[PDB]
Parts: structure tokens; C-alpha cells; sequence
């Protein structure tokens, strides 16, 4: 089971957002993000959640959290909406 | 010596759609430049799950690599490479699906190795596997190690970065080994 937040952001072309992939299983066999944007994760203390910073996002985009748990593999998408300046 | 070569290609979301197109255009370039009998082909796209885009049976029949991959849809979901290899091993190299039994079996994996599953590829040991790394996400400690995990040994002989296809002289004069 995963959860992503924010679920949807709007941000100005070339902006940045951090998203947080959180899993329910408290020591997930594997937990990350699947996106074609450029990404950098952060300070972990703990493995329930990773926090990825998607920087300089240029066009409308999507991002998808996954977590491989005891129960199964879960997915959750977050929509990045970008507007021009 | 006959060779059964399978393209396992990454259609996960982590690859840009123009990057994906580059992978198709790559497989077509390889098949075009190997239209002799010795090589028999088959391609499977993997993302969250797997689908074989064409059989050996299909290559042996249609034989037009342009029209063989013409109906691919970019899957655009997770990158489950580990089970992808297992699928090729158990589900693509088959008597029924047109594989030659005597043929020495090769695998070309094209991914960024940002893989979203874990496991073992023991089921595909005897399949000699060149893996080639495209993608902005293949630039990390994990990804790199993941790439080398899929490779035949010694690793740094079966792993390269795609370029604008420079291997089409490199890999090729080493893929002209297998035909004998
Ligand atoms: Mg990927």
C-alpha cells in the first residue's frame, strides 16, 4: 500500500515540488518513485517514507510512487501542472 | 550456429517517450542489420508487467521488423526488470513459440536499471545477456549496480551506454562472433 502527497500540484514553469511516497507496511521490501522528471531524494531517518524533490519541472508531468509490501506492490500517481510565465 | 536473440525493452514511465522511440528505432536497426537466417528474433516489452510484442514464430513468418514492432504501446508504469528477465527465460524461449533448441540463446536488455522489483535471475543463467543503459535515471549507484546484476560476467564487457548508436560497429562485430 502506498500513498503520495501532494496528490496534485500547480506550479510555475521551471519550479520545484517535493513529493512524499509513504508506504503502509512499515519496512517495505522496496519503496520509490517512477518518473521521467529529474529527481533527488532526501534525509531518510526511517523507511516508511522517502521524500523526492522534483526540480525545474518544465512541462505538465506525472509522478508515480510504488511500494513493494508484504501485501503486494502498490502504485500512486501525482499530477504536476505547470503554467507559463 | 543458430542464435535466438530476445529484445527485453523498458517501457516503464521513467523513460521519456522520445527515449522510448529511440529504443524501438534501435531494435529495428539491429534486426535490419542482421537479416540473415542465423539470427532469429523476438521482443518483449516490460514495465509493471510483460508482453511479448512478437514471437520467434512471428519473425520467422512476417520477417518485416518495421511492421513487426509497428503496434507497440508505451506501457508507462513501474519498472519490474527482475521478473521481466524471468518471464523471458520461462515464457519466450520455447519450442512452441518458435525457438530453435540447438540455438545458443542471447538477450539484449535495454533499460535504465531503475528497477522496481527484486529477486534472482538464476532462471536465465545460460542465456548470455548484454544489457545496455539508456536514461537519465541510470546515473546512480543503485541503478548502475542493478545494471551489472543483469549482465553476463565479467560485467564490464556486457554493459554499455546507448549513445547515438556507436555500438552498431562495436557490439555488432562482437555479435558477428555468435553466428560463427
Ligand atoms: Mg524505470
Amino acid at each position: 500500500m502506498v500513498s503520495v502527497s501532494p496528490s496534485k500540484v500547480t506550479l510555475p514553469r521551471g519550479g520545484s515540488v517535493l513529493v512524499t511516497c509513504s508506504a503502509s507496511c512499515d519496512q517495505p521490501k522496496l519503496l520509490g518513485i517512477e518518473t521521467p522528471l529529474v529527481k533527488k531524494e532526501l534525509l531518510l531517518p526511517g523507511n516508511n517514507r522517502k521524500v523526492y524533490e522534483l526540480s525545474n519541472v518544465q512541462e505538465d508531468s506525472q509522478v508515480m510512487c510504488y511500494a513493494n509490501c508484504p501485501d503486494g506492490q502498490s502504485t500512486a500517481k501525482a499530477f504536476l501542472t505547470v503554467y507559463w510565465t | 550456429m543458430n542464435v535466438d536473440l530476445v529484445f527485453l525493452f523498458d517501457g516503464s514511465m521513467s523513460l521519456q517517450p522520445d527515449e522510448f522511440q529511440k529504443i524501438l528505432d534501435f531494435m529495428k536497426d539491429v534486426m535490419k542489420k542482421l537479416s540473415n537466417t542465423s539470427y532469429q528474433f523476438a521482443a518483449v516489452q516490460f514495465s509493471t508487467s510483460y508482453k511479448t510484442e512478437f514471437d520467434f514464430s512471428d519473425y520467422v513468418k512476417w520477417k518485416d521488423p518495421d511492421a513487426l514492432l509497428k503496434h507497440v504501446k508505451h506501457m508507462l508504469l513501474l519498472t519490474n526488470t527482475f521478473g521481466a528477465i524471468n518471464y523471458v527465460a520461462t515464457e519466450v524461449f520455447r519450442e512452441e513459440l518458435g525457438a530453435r533448441p540447438d540455438a545458443t540463446k542471447v538477450l539484449i536488455i535495454i533499460t535504465d536499471g531503475e528497477a522496481t522489483d527484486s529477486g534472482n535471475i538464476d532462471a536465465a543463467k545460460d542465456i548470455i545477456r548484454y544489457i545496455i543503459g539508456i536514461g537519465k535515471h541510470s546515473q546512480t549507484k543503485e541503478s548502475q549496480e542493478t545494471l551489472h546484476k543483469f549482465a553476463s560476467k565479467p560485467a564490464s564487457e556486457f554493459v554499455k551506454i546507448l549513445d547515438t548508436f556507436e555500438k552498431l560497429k562495436d557490439l555488432f562485430t562482437e555479435l558477428q562472433k555468435k553466428i560463427y
